[PDB]
RNA sequence: GUGGGAGAGGGUGGUGGAAUUCCCGGAGUAGCGGUGAAAUGCGCAGAUACCGGGAGGAACGCCGAUGGCGAAGGCAGCCACCUGGUCCACCCGUGACGCUGAGGCGCGAAAGCGUGGGGAGCAAACCGGAUUAGAUACCCGGGUAGUCCACGCCCUAAACGAUGCGCGCUAGGUCUCUGGGUCUCCUGGGGGCCGAAGCUAACGCGUUAAGCGCGCCGCCUGGGGAGUACGGCCGCAAGGC
């Protein structure tokens, strides 16, 4: 086990119902991969610094999780089958290199 | 004729030419020049002077469409690109704006033979 | 020679590996969407090395900008 | 990888002696461990060649060692080698 | 061993944006390109310049260094996985287990070879345009192998620090990367520069020795003939030793 963190960037549009579904099939992709979700962070929709799939804004879902090696990289994949999923990072966690302080 | 008032302007600078695009708002032409268009054929297309012209030219024409502000844009480096920024701003067009948009690279495609050992 | 205030200087503490803190890492880019030189950073081998990763990482996101227009000429 | 627990369970299961960390018999146990999980890696990814040499490396050492034991005390070097599986 | 550290070290998968080319749509018109000057070339079957959409290949701007990693060749977008080396601290464990290393085995830039794939840009040969006394060149427009991937060969090089490896000893000054400390400064490992003594034909080298010493390997013995001939070994060949 291992902790990352995944970021999420999905549509900017879709209703209430749909941005939930999405989260719908996170999750549940999520545990399917031994995912300990620690945290979260729904940031929201935000405006990109350049258009990533035509549109100038995403909607932006942080986590923090605990995993299996052997599995982020097909977790990885998993998620990015959805088209309202834009963008997937999953980073191995660090400690905060502090600076000028 | 059609009417646009307010548009943009190209400027592709060349150490072999200089070439002006009059826009309207969204990008599409509506009249152009460059050293070719007015006299100049040979190596003189890239003098700042034909510069010069090939800006006023392409101005003028787009005052018939009526335009009166445009949105200077620049492309590339070449004797002469300056000449043009300047014989706009002085020629009934109102330059609101100057921006250098030359595309470079994050070092993909090799370089003719002409271009390499840089850096 | 590039001196009106290192970007560390004005500026307070930071978590150098936080890829997300927009506000901050846009004070590492210059009028382009280029990373500042240490001339400018201020920040140390070590800690530039650093930044430079996590800038990398907040282009990706669409956080920040890989490249813009300059506003002048 | 190989954690620590791994490791330490290796440590323990060949020391002289409670306390026992750098003794032939304990390193050639280490060695072997590390050599195994790297032949396993590099039956996989067969062009990783730089790895391949820290592998030449350690059986250099872990030759060397035996080769000690083998001079000193024949019978812990017997004993050894059956306990792991080495020497063919 | 335990605890920490830095890094473009290697392998596999994924993935991001900039640019070029091509295709599609828009808008728009007479040239564009190119040079010393030109022409070949491309453009009214509408090019160039501009906006929007798409496909594909290759390489990673800034950071970036006078920097870092590796035994060398060499290694640079970002993410994960697998994996090598290495440095420091603590003095905790073994107890001379060490150094070098003919032969062997492995690795080894580019070009080149084989099978299959890929092919955007670039480009031997080649087709043309200029230049010239000529121009089987330099310049310009094209362009195939190749450059890219896989698997297998080839084994070379200004493969260079033109400086074999290891260990001990011999002033300092200064910049730097990375670790520890009582953190002006001290201390360990790496990269530079100036220099004591000393060395050197000189140039220069000088705790990163080309100084003072020990151990082991490799190699040299005037130039041309010649890295040729012959033999042997290796290679599909080219060709290597
Ligand atoms: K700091
Ligand atoms: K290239
Ligand atoms: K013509
Ligand atoms: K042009
Ligand atoms: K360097
Ligand atoms: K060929
Ligand atoms: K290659
Ligand atoms: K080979
Ligand atoms: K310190
Ligand atoms: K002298
Ligand atoms: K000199
Ligand atoms: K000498
Ligand atoms: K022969
Ligand atoms: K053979
Ligand atoms: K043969
Ligand atoms: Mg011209
Ligand atoms: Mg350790
Ligand atoms: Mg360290
Ligand atoms: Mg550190
Ligand atoms: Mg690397
Ligand atoms: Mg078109
Ligand atoms: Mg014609
Ligand atoms: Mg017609
Ligand atoms: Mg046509
Ligand atoms: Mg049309
Ligand atoms: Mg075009
Ligand atoms: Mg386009
Ligand atoms: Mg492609
Ligand atoms: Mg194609
Ligand atoms: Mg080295
Ligand atoms: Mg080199
Ligand atoms: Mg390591
Ligand atoms: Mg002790
Ligand atoms: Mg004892
Ligand atoms: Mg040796
Ligand atoms: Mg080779
Ligand atoms: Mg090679
Ligand atoms: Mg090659
Ligand atoms: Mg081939
Ligand atoms: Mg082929
Ligand atoms: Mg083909
Ligand atoms: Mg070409
Ligand atoms: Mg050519
Ligand atoms: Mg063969
Ligand atoms: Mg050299
Ligand atoms: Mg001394
Ligand atoms: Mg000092
Ligand atoms: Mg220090
Ligand atoms: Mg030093
Ligand atoms: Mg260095
Ligand atoms: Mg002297
Ligand atoms: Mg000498
Ligand atoms: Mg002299
Ligand atoms: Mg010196
Ligand atoms: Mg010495
Ligand atoms: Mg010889
Ligand atoms: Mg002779
Ligand atoms: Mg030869």
């Amino acid at each position: 086990m291992r902790r990352y963190e995944v970021n999420i960037v999905l549509n900017p549009n879709l209703d209430q119902s749909q941005l939930a579904l999405e989260k719908e099939i996170i999750q549940r992709a999520l545990e399917n991969y031994g995912a300990r979700v620690e945290k979260v962070e729904e940031l929201g929709l935000r405006r990109l610094a350049y258009p990533i799939a035509k549109d100038p804004q995403g909607y932006f879902l942080w986590y923090q999780v605990e995993m299996p090696e052997d599995r982020v990289n097909d977790l990885a994949r998993e998620l990015r089958i959805r088209d309202n999923v834009r963008r997937v990072m999953v980073v191995k966690s660090q400690e905060p290199f502090l600076a000028n302080a | 004729k059609r009417q646009v008032a307010s548009g943009r302007a190209y400027i592709h600078a060349s150490y072999n030419n200089t070439i002006v695009t009059i826009t309207d708002p969204d990008g599409n032409p509506i009249t152009w020049s460059s050293g070719g268009v007015i006299g100049y054929k040979g190596s003189r297309k890239g003098t700042p002077y034909a510069a010069q012209l090939a800006a006023l030219d392409a101005a003028k024409k787009a005052m018939a469409y009526g335009m009166q502000s445009v949105d200077v844009i620049v492309r590339g480096t070449g004797a002469g690109r300056e000449q043009a920024i300047r014989a706009l701003q002085a020629s009934g067009l109102q330059v609101k704006s100057i921006v250098d948009d030359t595309p470079v690279p994050h070092n993909g495609c090799r370089p003719k033979k002409k271009f390499r050992k840089a850096s | 020679p590039s001196r009106k205030a290192k970007v560390k200087a004005t500026l307070g503490e930071f978590d150098l590996r936080d890829y997300r803190n927009v506000e901050v890492l846009k004070r590492f880019l210059s009028e382009t969407g280029k990373i500042l030189p240490r001339r400018r950073t201020g920040l140390s081998g070590k800690e530039q090395r650093i930044l430079a990763k996590t800038i990398k990482r907040a282009r990706i996101l669409g956080l920040l900008p890989f490249t813009e227009k300059l506003v002048r000429k | 990888p190989i954690t620590k627990e791994e490791k330490q369970k290796v440590i323990q299961e060949f020391a002289r002696f409670p306390g026992d960390t750098g003794s032939t018999e304990v390193q050639v146990a280490l060695l072997t461990l590390r050599i195994n999980r790297l032949s396993e890696h590099l039956k996989v990814h067969k062009k990783d060649h730089h790895s391949h040499r820290g592998l030449l490396m350690m059986v250099g050492q872990r030759r060397r060692l035996l080769r000690y034991l083998q001079r000193e005390d024949p019978e812990r070097y017997r004993a050894l080698i059956e306990k792991l599986g080495i020497r063919g």
